[PDB]
């Protein structure tokens, strides 16, 4: 759990981060729309990703918010996208943060058609090891790991994102958005007793979406998986809770891979492997060893 | 296609607006002059005709209420595209913010009254074929003992719902809403089309009686989706863990009956309401 590098491009971005002191809404100029914004700062000639979060609550609230969110200052890992700090703004709390040029993974598997089992194994070790820094170091779980909230870049890190440091700002935010993709775990559904074996479910889950380019559930039947190579939120929610969980197909994965998701997506938690187990288990022991350009597979889809 | 506010038995000669009372999902809510008077301003598109003469129909239906525990819908004029209902002010402050008052004691007995308050103007509604589908606490008035409901039938021309592929979920509502209701959600649903029902107002008053006697939302602690399979499978908190007794926790096991005609009547409610010690 260390390298030369990547100390490097760590204290070359805390040398960054001492160049902002302070920040207020008209030292930014909007550049883009990644709600998250592409945005330059104007007393240092960095670009930043701020992201604002409509609140509307008494100050002594935002306060402790703010205090709160100070603790990601602390935290500084190559597989954690970079804070630089949090103000708060016009009933609009500002986060800003290193600046992906690569975006989600989402949208990256959204312009490709499917993401290459290699790649996807350098991710799992990205996350994996992520995590567990998160968990042994700051005693937090990630709490919504999905592929909007892995970030790439053409310098070639990933990184997590979006993970669940203040409780009291998942108490202040007033409504939030239920799609017909769900990423949350079978026990976190039923209202039980959690861990960081939710994170993996998530983990396992986006691993096998972004593998087959499809959000597994419910499972497509003969003629889509074919093909590759109008349902109610509840219903969804059920089936995850109920129906045996997704699986890739056994035909284009190697073992290793089918086994990793198998052992991500187990249902009872307890079973459920653990951060160390995935850690030693062979099909990250093999992505580990490998050499992938992930920077030019990344730019040469995507086109930068 | 037109609504004017001569057509109303209360006469007005002219109307004030004052200040933004409160902010909310469903247009505007303003102090007026008429005494004082609460103007709620909505906005439409110009030309949907449908759902303009079903906000008439509503509206007509509304001109024919009056009770003490019901907010006095005083007229309503339309002029598209923006539409305006104009309702009595209420004194005090709602339900949710006497709930969430460290300084207010919420005894036993109070608490009896207040759902019982509720439950005579909810079954007046009913008696008159009216639903309420938004009874919560933010929608009902308290002071000093005088209880009154308001919002009644606004959620079905609400649009309260409207990003892609995603169903906005406010916090507070899925925890009113009736099972029947909840397995029904979808990125498609339409609060026009949403099968509410005289069994899912009193789920709702269930709600309201949980969230009196904890003094919070029930499924406080849960995120949105696990709120919604674990209503959607029927599990449902107690009050057993601050010591409520067992009478006052069968008005909980009866409101949120999961088969809707299992649950009672606001008749029925009223009756058991009364025989609490
Ligand atoms: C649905 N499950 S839930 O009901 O339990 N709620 C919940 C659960 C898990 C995470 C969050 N969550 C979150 O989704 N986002 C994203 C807005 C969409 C957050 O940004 C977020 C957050 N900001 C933040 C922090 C560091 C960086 I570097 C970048 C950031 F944007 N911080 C501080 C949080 O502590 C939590 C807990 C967040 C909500
Ligand atoms: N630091 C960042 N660098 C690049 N893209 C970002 C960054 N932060 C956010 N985005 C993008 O901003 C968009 C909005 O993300 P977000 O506000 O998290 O909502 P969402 O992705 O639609 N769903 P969710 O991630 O669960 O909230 C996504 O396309 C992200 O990829
Ligand atoms: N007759 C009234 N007297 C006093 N205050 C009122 C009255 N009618 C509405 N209000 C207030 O107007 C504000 C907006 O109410 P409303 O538009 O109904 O949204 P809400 O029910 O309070 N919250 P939401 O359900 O998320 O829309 C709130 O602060 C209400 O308390
Ligand atoms: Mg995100
Ligand atoms: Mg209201």
């Amino acid at each position: 759990e260390l390298d030369e590098q990547q100390r490097k491009r760590l204290e070359a971005f805390l040398t960054q981060k001492q160049k902002v002191g302070e920040l207020k809404d008209d030292d930014f100029e909007k550049i883009s729309e990644l709600v998250v914004f592409k945005v330059s700062h104007k007393p240092s000639g960095l670009v930043m990703a701020r992201k604002l979060i409509h609140l509307e609550i008494k100050p002594a609230i935002r306060n402790q918010i703010i205090r709160e969110l100070q603790v990601l200052h602390e935290c500084n890992s190559p597989y954690i996208v970079g804070f630089y700090g949090a103000f708060y703004s016009d009933g609009e709390i500002s986060i800003c943060m290193e600046h992906m040029d690569g975006g989600s993974l989402d949208q990256v598997l959204k312009k490709a058609g499917r993401i290459p089992e290699q790649i996807l194994g350098k991710v799992s070790i990205a996350v994996i090891k992520g995590l567990t820094y998160l968990r042994e170091k700051h005693k937090i779980m990630h709490r919504d790991v999905k592929p909007s909230n892995i970030l790439v870049n053409s310098r070639g890190e990933i990184k997590l994102c979006d993970f669940g440091v203040s409780g009291q700002l998942i108490d202040s935010m007033a409504n939030s958005f239920v799609g017909t993709r769900s990423y949350m775990s079978p026990e976190r559904l039923q209202g039980t007793h959690y861990s960081v074996q939710s994170d993996i479910w998530s983990m396992g889950l986006s691993l096998v979406e972004m593998a087959v380019g499809r959000y597994p559930i419910p499972p497509p039947d003969a003629k889509e998986l074919e093909l590759m190579f109008p349902m109610a939120i509840f219903e969804l929610l059920d089936y995850i809770v109920n129906e045996p969980p997704p699986k890739l197909p056994s035909a284009v994965f190697s073992l290793e891979f089918q086994d990793f998701v198998n052992k991500c997506l187990i249902k009872n938690p307890a079973e459920r492997a653990d951060l160390k187990q995935l850690m030693v288990h062979a099909f990250i022991k093999r992505s580990d060893a490998e050499e992938v350009d992930f920077a030019g597979w990344l730019c040469s889809t995507i086109g930068l | 296609t037109s609504i004017f506010l001569q057509e109303w038995d209360i006469p007005f000669e002219q109307l004030e607006i004052g200040e933004l009372i409160g902010k909310g999902r469903f247009g505007q809510v303003y102090h007026g002059r008429w005494g004082e008077v609460a103007i709620r301003l909505i906005d439409i598109e110009r030309d949907n005709e449908d759902q303009l003469k079903a906000f008439k129909r509503e509206v007509m239906a509304y001109r024919q209420t009056r009770h003490e525990n019901v907010v006095l819908f005083m007229g309503a004029c339309m002029s598209p595209p923006h539409l305006a209902i104009i309702t009595s002010l209420c004194k005090g402050r709602t339900l949710y913010s006497v709930v969430r008052d460290a300084k207010i004691v919420l005894d036993v007995n109070k608490t009896r009254q207040i759902a019982q308050e509720i439950v005579k103007g909810m079954g007046y509604l009913h008696a008159k074929g009216i639903l309420h589908k938004d009874l919560k606490s933010k929608n009902v008035f308290y002071d000093n003992g005088k209880v009154v409901i308001t919002d009644f039938g606004l959620f079905s021309i609400s649009g309260v719902l409207q990003r892609e592929d995603k169903l906005r979920i406010q916090n507070g509502w899925l925890c009113h809403l009736a099972p029947e209701i909840i397995r029904q959600l979808s990125p498609d649903t339409e609060e026009d089309k949403l099968p509410f029902s005289k069994h899912s107002d009193v789920f709702a008053l269930g709600t309201i009686w949980y969230e009196l006697h904890a003094r919070e939302w029930p499924f406080k602690t849960q995120p949105a989706e696990a709120i919604i399979w674990q209503m959607g499978t029927g599990m449902k908190p107690n009050l057993s863990q601050i010591g409520m007794g067992k009478e006052i926790s069968d008005i909980l096991l009866f409101c949120w009956a999961f088969e809707q005609e299992e649950r009672p009547t606001f008749t029925k409610l009223m009756d058991m309401l009364e025989k609490l010690p």
